[PDB]
RNA sequence: AGUGGAGCCUGCGGCUUAAUUUGACUCAACACGGGAAACCUCACCCGGCCCGGACACGGACAGGAUUGACAGAUUGAUAGCUCUUUCUCGAUUCCGUGGGUGGUGGUGCAUGGCCGUUCUUAGUUGGUGGAGCGAUUUGUCUGGCGAUAACGAACGAGACUCUGGCAUGCUAACUAGUUACGCGACCGGUCGGCGUAACUUCUUAGAGGGACAAGUGGCGUUCAGCCACCCGAGAUUGAGCAAUAACAGGUCUGUGAUGCCCUUAGAUGUCCGGGGCUGCACGCGCGCUACACUGACUGGCUCAGCGUGUCCUACGCCGGCAGGCGCGGGUAACCCGUUGAACCCCAUUCGUGAUGGGGAUCGGGGAUUGCAAUUAUUCCCC
């Protein structure tokens, strides 16, 4: 479509304008403490962060 | 898509080899390509006909396409932009 | 004006995770180990921990150049603040993310998987670990998927000690008919001063001294001095 | 040897200024050289007259070094459930017979 | 030239302590009059996430913790000793903070 | 102490619907899929738009391959989407051929990774010695001291790491205070009200100590242990990580992890508009509020900790109420915040009845959130 109707909703607030900064998925997403990634991305790079499970 | 787009994408190639992007159709406008209003867009596409065509080399890495410049590649914008051969790049010039 | 000190933190860790990322997508047939970020204000000085050096360095150092250039123009720092410096691992048998790299090297190659498993399995027990071991599962024999596991030497599963001994390294090799994965876990010895393992002795590993055999008291000898 | 608790003989030691002496650093390094036993052979035809050279150093076909070493190799083809082991760092010259039993 | 502050801030104390000793000798060595390195409360940022990718099991969950430990120490000295203190003690993992007055 | 019995919130099926996407079905599915979905999410239904067909070949193409577009018809759409009206644009292409991408499309009974479960079990494997030609046996132990061809390991369990408890000893504190001395205020006192000198008790957080069946006495093949008393802060809390072997457990719907198959331009790729995921005869669950006198209503008095914060808010004014304004602080033990929470305590009223308990169900106005609250988003009061 043309510019006007192509994206013509504002992508500003919700779900929808916040995606995982690494698997651009909108579900399961952490944005505590400025994250921004799936909880089951996070998970993986969770020790390469330096988040350790102490209890 | 217009050719002055497709031009302008073709200086930034040539200096350091280095072309980025962020895989959004939806933003509007790429902020390396400062005040020339080239959509993103047209960078990932404009290098993907180069990848079939293997002049760059893709690396995708969080959402961030990495492009280069290979060996027979840097001939190529030299006939595009008809640059003179005594003009080098940023890959050899340091050491 | 600056973030606060929670969300900068984090976001130091989103940044030296990315970069490692990254390097790994590239030169996962390299021999790449891993990252070590020094930041100082005046230039982030990134050493690359790889086992061959000169290809990642490339033909009169090209290959750096352009990834250098990539690392600056991604992270949006200004230029002139990155500095990358690929350096030789000390000891590649007892870095298992370098190791569970090279076996999936050789899985790519056409090697069986035995083979190159037990010739991965000897050279990590050879260079100087205490023991490890290596799983390899999936499509390996057929449309069911088995799998394998090759254990020697001594190893530890419970408890804080796990956390400086092993090395935990989960790759997918990626062959024509689909992935397998590989666990290459390295228990590292107590090296003390030693940069090969950690100093810190296994928190049940007591050692008692000899005595020094003293002399026996013959006749009461009052000596000057 | 693999005790947790041990016997330290810390008080025999009489000097040693220099622990890190170049001797026990040797970088052991074969792995992703040639040096590595664990390659593979990219074969070479077997010759149609059934031997390879002339004179009197001529390894044949049948030659029972070459034959154990590939029976060995062959059996490193086995089901993943079959315990095979590391017959390729030492050197295994394993005869039709056993091979045949164990193929079996 | 007074009240210039030092924030000494990294992950684990280890090698926080360790460059903490590295720059309050350094000042007595310089015969400064220096405060005690206060130690501004260790920060635990939790974050608790779900093992399962799926939402199929048990329902357990993880304990994610990252501490962070703060502090803070004071000297009153022109700022050109501050950058030739600071400045060797270079510790990787350990950020310095500073500011002058 | 509950659930099952009441009303209701949310997940399941059954039922309708164009769609009421879907995965999951004993513990090992059912407030689970971070799944509290107005658009997005979103896959599902209806309608519309675009190519984002990379690349290579053949044809067409500069005397134009094309792109974009005012006005009218149409259209929900200032959708050139198609026609009329003819204005733009300079190979950036177009049509077929191969062939790459794109999929929240199908197989978790094709895989990885991760997780759950058996199992938070109490086991697992090796080495040496002796018996047997061998399969095998002893170890990996008969007994109620004593036999004792056996002895040693390793993983798991413990240890460990984090947390709670003790230190008037150490280290220091204008971003926590305390003590004192002045100033002020009101009746020698109270001040979270004001400032410099004492210090670390309190507050912080580092090191190091502290508890190891400790001690004593009774009961026990006097064995592993049990009971009483003493020293004590503690005779010990709570987690995390967790062997060996397995399930044809769950997850292509977390990924630019993924083999094939399908779809690939009147598209299963996008994007946009409106719906749906929440319907409603009925059964199954997790749960909230209750059935009241140990209660409710109305005042006053009141004491926390874990944490968040550029969106947290302080403070004056306007409005009961939600909320507006006007200014300040806080990127942080500095400001909200001395975090002046609720149960609780003290007074009034109601008195065993579907009652003022309990609030469902409905009509109004009123205020924010946001393009948009109608299928009541939430909040106030009748
Ligand atoms: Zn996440």
């Amino acid at each position: 479509g043309h510019q006007q109707l192509y994206w013509s909703h504002p992508r500003k607030f919700g779900q929808g304008s916040r995606s995982c900064r690494v698997c651009s998925n909108r579900h399961g997403l952490i944005r505590k403490y400025g994250l921004n990634m799936c909880r089951q991305c996070f998970r993986q790079y969770a020790k390469d962060i330096g988040f350790i499970k102490l209890d | 898509m217009p050719k002055k787009n497709r031009i302008a994408i073709y200086e930034l190639l040539f200096k350091e080899g280095v072309m980025v992007a962020k895989k959004d159709v939806h933003m509007p406008k790429h902020p390396e390509l400062a005040d020339k209003n080239v959509p993103n867009l047209h960078v990932m596409k404009a290098m993907q006909s180069l990848k079939s065509r293997g002049y760059v080399k893709e690396q995708f890495a969080w959402r961030h396409f990495y492009w280069y410049l290979t060996n027979e590649g840097i001939q190529y914008l030299r006939d595009y932009l008809h640059l003179p051969p005594e003009i080098v790049p940023a890959t050899l010039r340091r050491s | 004006v600056q973030i606060s000190k929670k969300r900068k933190f984090v976001a130091d860790g989103i940044f030296k995770a990315e970069l490692n990322e990254f390097l790994t997508r590239e030169l996962a047939e390299d021999g790449y180990s891993g990252v070590e970020v020094r930041v100082t204000p005046t230039r982030t000085e990134i050493i690359i921990l790889a086992t061959r050096t000169q290809n990642v360095l490339g033909e009169k150092g090209r290959r750096i150049r352009e990834l250098t250039a990539v690392v600056q123009k991604r992270f949006g720092f200004p230029e002139g603040s990155v500095e990358l410096y690929a350096e030789k691992v000390a000891t590649r048998g007892l870095c298992a993310i370098a190791q569970a790299e090279s076996l999936r090297y050789k899985l790519l190659g056409g090697l069986a998987v035995r083979r190159a498993c037990y010739g991965v399995l000897r050279f990590i027990m050879e260079s100087g670990a205490k023991g490890c071991e290596v799983v390899v599962s999936g499509k390996l024999r057929g449309q069911r998927a088995k799998s394998m596991k090759f254990v020697d030497g001594l190893m530890i599963h419970s408890g804080d000690p796990v956390n400086y001994y092993v090395d935990t390294a989960v790759r997918h090799v990626l062959l024509r008919q689909g992935v397998l994965g590989i666990k290459v876990k390295i228990m590292l010895p107590w090296d003390p001063t030693g940069k090969i393992g950690p100093k810190k002795p296994l928190p049940d590993h007591v050692s008692i001294v000899e005595p020094k055999d003293e002399i026996l008291p013959t006749t009461p000898i009052s000596e000057q001095k | 040897g693999d005790s947790k608790v041990s016997i330290s003989f810390e008080n025999y030691r009489k000097v040693h200024p220099y622990e890190d002496s170049d001797s026990s650093e040797d970088e052991v390094d074969w792995q992703d050289t040639r040096d590595d036993p664990y390659r593979p052979a990219k074969p070479v035809p077997t010759p149609k007259k059934g031997f390879i050279g002339k004179g009197k150093d001529i390894t044949t076909k049948h030659d029972e070094v070459v034959c154990g070493r590939k029976n060995t190799a062959r059996m490193e083809n086995f089901a993943p459930e079959f315990q095979v082991g590391d017959g390729i760092g030492m050197d295994l010259k394993l005869s039709n017979h056993v091979f045949n039993a164990l193929k079996q | 030239i007074h009240r210039i502050r030092i924030t000494l801030t990294s992950r684990n104390v280890k090698s926080l302590e360790k460059v903490c000793a590295d720059l309050i000798r350094g000042a007595k060595e310089k015969n400064l009059k220096v405060k005690g390195p206060v130690r501004m409360p260790t920060k635990t940022l939790r974050i608790t996430t779900r093992k399962t990718p799926c939402g199929e099991g048990s329902k357990t969950w993880d304990r994610f913790q990252m501490r962070i430990h703060k502090r803070l120490i004071d000297l009153h000295s022109p700022s050109e000793i501050v950058k030739q203190i600071t400045s060797i003690s270079i510790e990787p993992g350990v950020e310095v903070e500073v500011t002058i007055a």
